[PDB]
């Protein structure tokens, strides 16, 4: 919404102000807001950037990217036990909690497309809610359930004449 | 008055008859007026058979240097194009036709020939041209007329064309600049060599006044046919192949860049827009409609 | 006529006939019923040249017959007409009813 | 219609009550008469309205304005009606569903007309598009009834307007289009006189 706006205004600060090392602060966002707009690649090379001094002052900057970790490697539930890990309040805290929705909806938007059929307990693991909210989640939407084999079954989810005389002129010259 | 023209002074053309400044000029005849009713049964006999060409004969009278011609009607015969001078199987239904017509009210006489041309310009081919020299020969005043029907729809416009041969001797002038048309390399060849043994002649079109009267009080209620026309699913065996004739050009034009008539490029990118042109023409009516008939909401 | 028009148009069937002037009227009628011995269902167009009408004043008509006071005798139905569509045609309608006559001199083709 | 509005409105004014009371079930119930925009409009039948004879008079007003799901709420207050006046009723109510949507899917006309199967509303259908009140036709495998023209039961007095509105979209639509046009033609002309006016000076530079 207006994480988009903000993100860019750190990652200026990076070059903007220091003659090289940003602030640390800085550090924990710009890592952080990566991972909300899944850019892993971005996430690996700004940790590698950071100087030991304050990676080993602020450990809490640690935190952040055990997170990255499980996003690399698609450990969908160890997604969501790093995120309910590390609270740093102000600076962090709030788009911590905007990176666990980004991270919900897309395994979501990927387990309707990728299953036809799909075991419940995994289903749950893998969207972060336990059993019961999750065979609840699904049932709201429409989507086919099955007890005895615990498998949820999902469904799967001038303007015009302007441009149109341009080509007419283009290619008539 | 308007009607200047409807009228038909026949002792006038049997003076100019014997005056003949045809004999005097080889290229006498430059401009050719066409009524209301020629062109439109013209274009309704070409597109009538419509993949094949199929000609008729036209009726009309001199005046200056314009050949007049004033109304038309078909003669059923076969082979146009591949036989030189295909009127002569119906050589019964040109007189005969003409007799019964100046009993009615026709009295106008024998001022030419029409044949289409679907899919591929207006022009003389050398089967043409051996007819019409030959027509221009015995038969004198004889114009011979052309129209592309298949062309005139996706083009949008009238497509047609009114030319006269020269003698076999004397050779032309030499102003001519010629338009340019799309050629089909099937036919090119045929065209390119008996294309300058004649000359156009300058095409204007006229109506009368109750014929001006009449399409104004018509076109009342004929402005629905223009927004539900769609010139897509009805020419459509004339983009579709005109494909086939600009891969050809390509084709040819690199390898002429290889190893191995001039820049056949140049030729083949004028194709490729005059073919798309119409293509995106077609789509620009489309969306009027669309625009129009489905977005009002309930 | 039948012959010659049987040869150039092979698939066309007679319809019926046409004239100008005003409604209908006997002097038609009496027409009609020549027409009537040729086929069993021949169309009437009337056509007014120099109509005082602002709509067209082409109507059609046909044979229909009823008892006119212990009177069987024949009587003209009218009919509408919807214009035709083919495309080749609209053009040769669009050209003449509305002429270039010097009004384009870059080409502009839109 | 045409006919059996000159005929049945030659005997709406010299009636009485309970002559209009018998009335009311002739015209309702003759094939050819689906408009009601008269009869219900008429002086004589203004008196019955919240009179002895108010039975009748209600029922006017639901083949003139209603649908047949408001006849079956109003089953006692309407007097009993036979199947040819149902399926009239059965008619019009699609008529009025048909303006407004005009892709209707099958279910849709069970539960707006009460009817048991595909088989009857079909049949319906028929009758409908027979008696010249819709054209259109029928998709089976898909359950569907496109509607390619539909006659206006009503006149609507109260909702003029909302027949106002949707031609001033329309002609708002009319300009939105025409002016496009002359926009866009106006530019594809400037874009020829553009390029010839540059190729002018391309080919000026070669008398240097
Ligand atoms: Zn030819």
């Amino acid at each position: 919404f207006s994480f988009k706006k903000l993100l860019d205004q750190c990652e200026n600060q990076e070059l903007e102000a220091p003659g090289g090392i940003a602030t640390p602060p800085v550090y924990g966002q710009l890592l952080a807001l990566y991972l909300l707009h899944n850019d892993m690649n971005n996430a690996r090379y700004l940790w590698k950037r950071i100087p030991p001094a304050i990676k080993s002052a602020n450990s809490e900057l640690g935190g952040i990217w055990s997170v990255g970790q499980r996003i690399w490697q698609r450990d969908f539930p160890g997604i969501y036990t790093t995120i309910n890990a590390h609270q740093w309040s102000e600076t962090v805290q709030p788009i911590m909690e905007a990176l666990r929705d980004a991270t919900r909806r897309r395994a979501f938007a990927l387990v309707s497309q990728a299953y036809t059929s799909i075991i419940a307990d995994d289903f749950a693991a893998f969207v972060g809610l336990p059993v019961e909210e999750a065979v609840k989640g699904i049932l709201e939407q429409g989507w086919q359930a099955d007890s005895t084999t615990r498998m949820v079954l999902p469904r799967k989810p001038e303007q015009q004449l302007a441009r149109l005389t341009d080509y007419v002129a283009f290619l008539e010259n | 008055s308007i009607d200047e023209i409807y009228k038909y002074d026949k002792k006038q053309q049997q003076e100019i008859l014997a005056a003949k400044p045809w004999t005097k000029d080889h290229h006498y005849f430059k401009y050719c007026k066409i009524s209301a009713l020629a062109l439109l049964k013209m274009v309704m006999h070409a597109r009538s058979g419509g993949n094949l060409e199929v000609m008729g004969l036209m009726l009309g009278k001199v005046d200056g240097e314009t050949m007049i011609i004033m109304d038309s009607f078909a003669l059923p015969v076969e082979g146009t194009e591949t036989r030189v001078n295909a009127q002569a199987a119906a050589y019964e239904y040109m007189a005969a036709y003409i007799e019964n017509a100046k009993q009615v009210g026709r009295l106008e006489n024998a001022i030419g020939w029409y044949h289409s041309h679907p899919g591929y310009g207006c022009w003389l081919s050398g089967i043409d041209v051996s007819t019409q020299m030959l027509n221009q020969q015995f038969q004198e005043p004889f114009v011979a007329v052309v129209i592309d029907p298949t062309r005139t729809i996706s083009a949008g416009k009238v497509n047609l064309g009114a030319f006269r041969t020269y003698p076999k001797g004397y050779k032309p002038p030499d102003e001519g600049p010629s338009e340019y048309q799309t050629i089909p390399l099937n036919k090119i060849e045929d065209f390119g060599v008996h294309c300058k043994q004649y000359y156009a002649l300058e095409v204007s079109y006229f109506k009368s006044s109750l014929d001006r009267k009449l399409l104004e009080l018509l076109w009342n209620k004929y402005w629905v046919n223009t927004l539900s026309s769609s010139s897509l699913l009805t020419n459509a065996d004339y983009t579709t192949g005109q494909v086939f004739d600009l891969s050809e050009k390509l084709e040819q034009s690199e390898a002429q860049l290889g190893r191995g008539s001039e820049d056949k490029l140049a030729k083949a990118t004028r194709d490729s827009c005059k073919t798309t042109i119409e293509a995106i023409h077609g789509l620009m009516s489309q969306v009027i409609k669309d625009k129009l008939f489905n977005q009002i909401n309930i | 006529k039948e012959e010659q028009f049987k040869q150039v148009f092979k698939e066309l069937e007679f319809l019926g006939w046409y004239t100008t002037g005003g409604p209908p009227d006997p002097s038609d009628i009496h027409v009609h019923k020549q027409v009537c011995e040729i086929i069993e269902s021949p169309l009437f167009l009337k056509l007014n040249p120099m109509t005082k009408h602002t709509d067209l004043p082409v109507s059609v008509f046909e044979s229909v017959i009823d008892i006119i006071n212990g009177e069987a005798t024949m009587l003209f139905a009218e009919l509408t007409y919807t214009l035709a569509t083919e495309e080749a045609e609209r053009i040769g309608v669009d050209h003449v009813a509305r002429m270039t006559a010097t009004g384009s001199g870059e080409n502009s083709t839109v | 219609t045409g006919q059996n509005q000159e005929q049945f409105l030659l005997l709406a004014k010299s009636a009485k009550g309970a002559a209009l009371a018998t009335l009311i079930h002739q015209v309702l119930e003759a094939p050819g008469v689906y408009v009601f925009g008269e009869l219900l409009d008429m002086p004589n039948v203004r008196e019955l309205a919240e009179s002895d004879f108010a039975s009748t008079f209600r029922l006017l007003t639901v083949f003139a304005y209603g649908t047949y799901a408001d006849y079956l709420a109003e089953a006692r207050n309407l007097p009993p009606l036979t199947e040819a006046q149902k399926n009239k009723l059965r008619h019009l109510s699609v008529v009025t569903l048909a303006a407004k949507v005009k892709c209707i899917p099958y279910a849709v006309l069970l539960e707006a007309l009460a009817l048991r199967n595909v088989r009857q509303l079909e049949d319906l259908v028929i009758e409908a598009v027979y008696a010249d009140v819709l054209r259109g036709s029928l998709d089976q495998r898909n359950q569907r009834l496109e509607v390619d023209y539909s006659i206006g039961r009503d006149i609507q007095r109260q909702d003029l307007s909302a027949i106002a509105r949707t031609l001033q979209e329309w002609c708002v639509g009319c300009e939105v289009v025409l002016s496009g046009i002359e926009e866009q033609v106006s530019r594809a002309n400037q874009h020829k006189e553009q390029q010839l006016g540059l190729k002018q000076q391309i080919e000026s530079e070669v008398a240097n």
